[PDB]
């Protein structure tokens, strides 16, 4: 029917917490 | 101060973790972002935290405004003159030097902080900084640039750009610090007081619900070591 | 164009991914008379 | 040339780069603003169209030689829109072949 949608992974990055 | 329980808590539903299968590692990755996350959440409170309810709404204060007392709300209950809660002469707020006259610049807001409400002798400690957000450090460089200088003053302020100093003191990039708000302290006069042994981590695999659970209780509470230099300002109305 | 990435990519269509969290996931609640409801925040939305 | 919104074009990317930007990645070294070439020199333009003073004028050429945008260096691109202004660390843009 319609090709299958390949996906990876991102890890959305937080927001830096060096405080 | 009460290092009293919060309530840290995650569950991750079977149908989540089942639908993700073809990532090996899904799983262990949200961990380490929740990891993260509760750490960062951790300061938030720090910052946001107005006062500890029974409930937490989730929807109502999304700030957790309602889960302790950050550092900021301790210098609003002791020693409230430190807060700055109202400028001179304004309508309950600090506005700067677009409406007449009041503060000027942020430059001069801080300066005043750090010499009338900062201890005298930690008014010229070397390691006094200023904790600020977002919005008012880059609104504070923005008219450096925004006022169509000559080519000196253009170097100059890329060059202020640089140094991230307010006033006189180098400041600090902080997330979720309550926008219009300063604050003026060491960063070695905050601290986190954790009940040791307040770690109730525990790992549940809660079939009876089908999600994988994963407690953390941490008795915790964010303390000024000292009010002689922990000054702020509160409602910094920066005209544009 | 040197500056550009070039990835040979093995299909016409795809997406990543992005996981996130919803927001703050640490609150506090008196289980006197309650429970320590636990909720989920674990987010992700992807680019095709 | 009125009022002041976003005043030269310098405050207008320091504002992209601040508001816009993601608050941790604002500050990537390599975080460089794409723009046409036509742009830069009608932003570059003034710093010699004024009639500055002299002192002012050797500032104006030292600013020209910095291709520095905003604080962030520009990357002059051919066939980039007109009136537009793109910023991002050149590692972002990826062409999937």
């Amino acid at each position: 029917v319609a090709p299958s949608v390949q996906q990876k992974l991102e890890t959305k990055v937080q927001e830096s917490s060096d405080f | 101060y009460r290092c009293e329980q919060t309530n840290s808590d995650t569950h991750i539903t079977y149908q989540k973790l089942d639908a993700w299968a073809k990532f090996a590692d899904f799983q262990t990755r949200i961990r380490d972002a929740i990891i993260k996350r509760q750490a960062l959440d951790r300061i938030m409170i720090g910052f946001n935290g107005v006062s500890r309810a029974a409930t937490s709404d989730r929807v109502a204060n999304p700030m957790l405004q309602d889960v302790n007392k950050g550092w900021l709300q301790n210098l609003r209950e002791q020693a409230p003159q430190r807060v700055m809660k109202e400028g001179k002469a304004a309508a309950g707020k600090i506005t700067v030097g677009g409406a007449g006259a009041d503060y000027g610049n942020l430059d001069a807001l801080v300066y005043d902080i750090t010499n009338h409400l900062v201890e005298p002798w930690y008014a010229e400690d070397p390691d006094l900084v200023v904790v600020c957000g977002r919005n008012l450090l880059s609104d504070k460089y923005f008219p450096l640039v925004n006022r169509d200088r000559d080519p000196v003053q253009q170097i100059a302020a890329d060059l202020i750009i640089s140094q991230k100093r307010i006033g006189n003191l180098p400041a600090i990039r902080v997330p979720y610090f309550p926008a219009n708000g300063l604050l003026v302290t060491r960063l070695d006069n905050l601290s986190i007081y954790y009940q040791e042994g307040g770690r109730r981590r525990t790992i549940l695999d809660n079939a009876k619900r089908d999600r994988i659970e994963n407690y953390e209780s941490s008795n915790d509470a964010y303390v000024i070591e000292d009010l002689a230099c922990a000054a702020m300002a509160e409602n910094i109305a920066l005209a544009a | 164009l040197k500056s550009i990435n070039f990835y040979g990519v093995p299909e016409q269509e795809g997406e990543k991914i992005g996981l996130g969290v919803s927001g703050p996931v640490a609150s506090t609640t008196d289980t006197t008379q309650q429970d320590r409801e636990t909720s989920d925040i674990s987010t992700m939305d992807g680019r095709r």
